[PDB]
DNA sequence: CAGGATGTATATATCTGACACGTGCCTGGAGACTAGGGAGTAATCCCCTTGGCGGTTAAAACGCGGGGGACAGCGCGTACGTGCGTTTAAGCGGTGCTAGAGCTGTCTACGACCAATTGAGCGGCCTCGGCACCGGGATTCTCCAGGGCGGCCAGTAAG
DNA sequence: TTACTGGCCGCCCTGGAGAATCCCGGTGCCGAGGCCGCTCAATTGGTCGTAGACAGCTCTAGCACCGCTTAAACGCACGTACGCGCTGTCCCCCGCGTTTTAACCGCCAAGGGGATTACTCCCTAGTCTCCAGGCACGTGTCAGATATATACATCCTG
């Protein structure tokens, strides 16, 4: 027979246990909103990826190639308005292979096909 | 900092509209970008063609690969009315 | 630092999407999209290291990412 | 030309060769410039059925179907070429359309 | 009756697929060709001559454009699940790459 | 003069790319349609390819040249020329 | 169709932080004058495209059945969007600290430049082996007619 | 009364019958490549002029942290639109003969234009000298952001 394993031994789970090894109406039908926040948005310019989880998720991108990077304010900027924008693409020419497979909602079949013909892949 | 020389244009096409001083910043990113293409195919194309010296020949023909269409007629319409004004003084 | 993707949130991409055209978003895109804008910025930041690198800097300045988004052929504008 | 009377209705054929049974010798136009005829005798390993050769005989090349799969006819099968001729095949072409759609009757029959 | 043993439709083309894929020879009959860059060219300027190489030099070219387009056009084909390709795909293939 | 030379393209020699390209079966309106897309390749590589020969002054369009006209579009050529 | 509810658009007024103008400044550009090296200008010639000729056969056009995919319809059930309530942590505004960007000055090592020298890589000749080609068997691939096989009622064995 | 095996219909894989393709054994064919002058570009030995390598320094801009408001996220509920799987229908394209055609090959030519030199000239790089247009900084009205509060606009849901 097999038998897994168990992963930690003691009863207590250490939380009683100090140096812990666990304790230290009305209603819009479907659809109808989702235009409304389409105009709300292709009319408007302001970033939609929020700034300081974007700062965190470059630094962490950086590390792997060099370490101790400083990036000034700026070069942070020019990093989001960049991949926004490389989304919205991706996403209008994935939004034309869903409405050519006949569906509405975009899929990673289409994400991936979008991607396939630019030869971007 | 082509930003003076843009806003003496805009002054004249639009002589009450103002720019943004972010709008200066895409323009002067814009116009050295226009230059380096069109400056960067002008020494290619000499150097295909042999030639040293960069013309006033290499840059017109330069034009009429990068701006599609109409800009290639009327851009090379205006490049040869600066250097006849220029060649007539 | 250890997961930052997962900053990205679900509304985050549902909203980009929105300006993009879209309608209805499948849920399995929230999970994929990280995975394309994530090997997105290992390509654009790979060569924005390494101008500064070279130039013997230790930031990574606006002037590089526009230089290493140029090559990508995503120029990108009002930067320099 | 000729046409072949093959079980209900006959098909398009093109004389191959045209052969005096009673000479028992056939004459052909060979293959490819033009190829005159020759004549020449009887192939032991040919194969004559009656009809066509009670009669004049001729081997047949049907259009359509290749010259490996082509195959031999009788002289009642064969009647001059003619649109009239080429009629009553189509009438029984006909009759053989709707001939699939009433076996499927049955199958239509047999899924109700 | 009367059988004159046809392959099924659809084996004789993937057939000569698995024999022009691994075949390289050009496609597009060449004297026909010819007389249509002869054919563009004289729109552009008329009274040219076109040496030998260069008129093979597009050729090669716009074959393995086109080959680029339908091996792009059949991932659209197959991506609303038909095997038939359509002008309505390669509508597609060719905006999906920003060429249009 | 030239007239009527796109449908010189014989339909066979559309599948027969087509084939190499990787696909089984092939509708009506396609190779009506793919003359529409080459006609419009060539009008962009051999203009590009001409504006060349007019510079150097010389009458013959350089195989060296549609080299050039197409490293310009994006789509290098090697073998040709060099 | 009738009508409330909703969201965005629209108006009036209130600040501001920000772009337009002013002013001083100094650094790049305009003037002026060559110098030789690149560019244009004239034969020339030859080789290389365009052009025509005829056989010929590989291939394009054309014709027809029917086999299978395109497409339309439909049933549906679930993975969506929408809304609420709670709850993140994002954004703003400061305080503090400091690596490190940017700039200076000094001057040494490095590369441009040149004359003479020489052998590497060029064009041209010539050849014979790698390979395209064809032929006919041997072998594989495909298509299809005939063929063992659970699912049912009928009469089975019976509580 | 209940109970359920048998019989007949149900219906595969498998041999064959071709076609397509591979194998291999010759059979020429021409260009891969080896060899031979030679010349002209790379090499060597030297100088000169400065680009940047290096060292030191002045301030910017970035990092860290943090406490507060609140807008955005997140999870739950729900109800229903749509992706999708199924069936059915039919048209249209693939397959395979025939029949027509024009690509191809090889062959000859003619003259056209691209590729040398000679020559001569004139145009831009290089240099020196003087100054005013572009730049940076200062400031100061002001058009746009922002708050608030109508006027229709669509949206459902009868």
């Amino acid at each position: 027979a097999r038998t897994k394993q168990t992963a930690r031994k003691s009863t207590g789970g250490k939380a009683p246990r100090k140096q812990l090894a666990t304790k230290a109406p009305h209603r819009y039908r479907p659809g109808t909103v989702a235009l409304r926040e389409i105009r709300r948005y292709q009319k408007s310019t302001e970033l939609l990826i929020r700034k300081l989880p974007f700062q965190r998720l470059v630094r962490e991108i950086a590390q792997d190639f060099k370490t101790d990077l400083r990036f000034q304010s700026s070069a942070v900027m020019a990093l989001q308005e960049a991949s926004e924008a490389y989304l919205v693409a991706l996403f209008e020419d994935t939004n034309l292979a869903a409405i050519h497979a006949k569906r509405v909602t975009i899929m990673p079949k289409d994400i991936q096909l979008a991607r396939r013909i630019r030869g971007e892949r | 900092s082509y930003a003076i020389y843009v806003y003496k244009v805009l002054k004249q096409v639009h002589p009450d509209t103002g720019i943004s001083s972010k709008a200066m910043s895409i323009m002067n990113s814009f116009v050295n970008d226009v230059f380096e293409r069109i400056a960067g195919e002008a020494s290619r194309l000499a150097h295909y063609n042999k030639r040293s010296t960069i013309t006033s020949r290499e840059i017109q023909t330069a034009v009429r690969l990068l701006l599609p269409g109409e800009l290639a007629k009327h851009a090379v319409s205006e490049g040869t009315k600066a250097v006849t004004k220029y060649t007539s003084a | 630092l250890r997961d930052n993707i997962q900053g990205i949130t679900k509304p985050a991409i549902r909203r980009l999407a929105r300006r993009g055209g879209v309608k209805r978003i499948s849920g399995l895109i929230y999970e994929e999209t990280r995975g394309v804008l994530k090997v997105f910025l290992e390509n654009v930041i790979r060569d924005a290291v390494t101008y500064t690198e070279h130039a013997k800097r230790k930031t990574v300045t606006a002037m590089d990412v526009v230089y290493a988004l140029k090559r990508q052929g995503r120029t990108l504008y009002g930067f320099g | 030309r000729c046409l072949a009377f093959h079980g209900p209705l006959m098909y398009e054929a093109k004389i191959l060769k045209i052969w005096d049974p009673s000479s028992k010798m056939y004459t052909s136009i060979p293959n490819d410039a033009t190829k005159e005829i020759k004549p020449q005798k009887l192939g032991e390993d040919e194969s004559i059925p009656e009809e066509i050769i009670n009669g004049k005989c001729f081997f047949i090349h049907y259009q359509g179907w290749k010259s490996s799969w082509d195959e031999w006819v009788g002289y009642d099968r064969i009647r001059a070429y003619n649109e009239e001729n080429i009629a009553m095949k189509k009438r029984l072409a006909n009759e053989a359309k709707e001939a699939k759609k009433s076996l499927l009757e049955q199958q239509k029959k047999k899924k109700l």
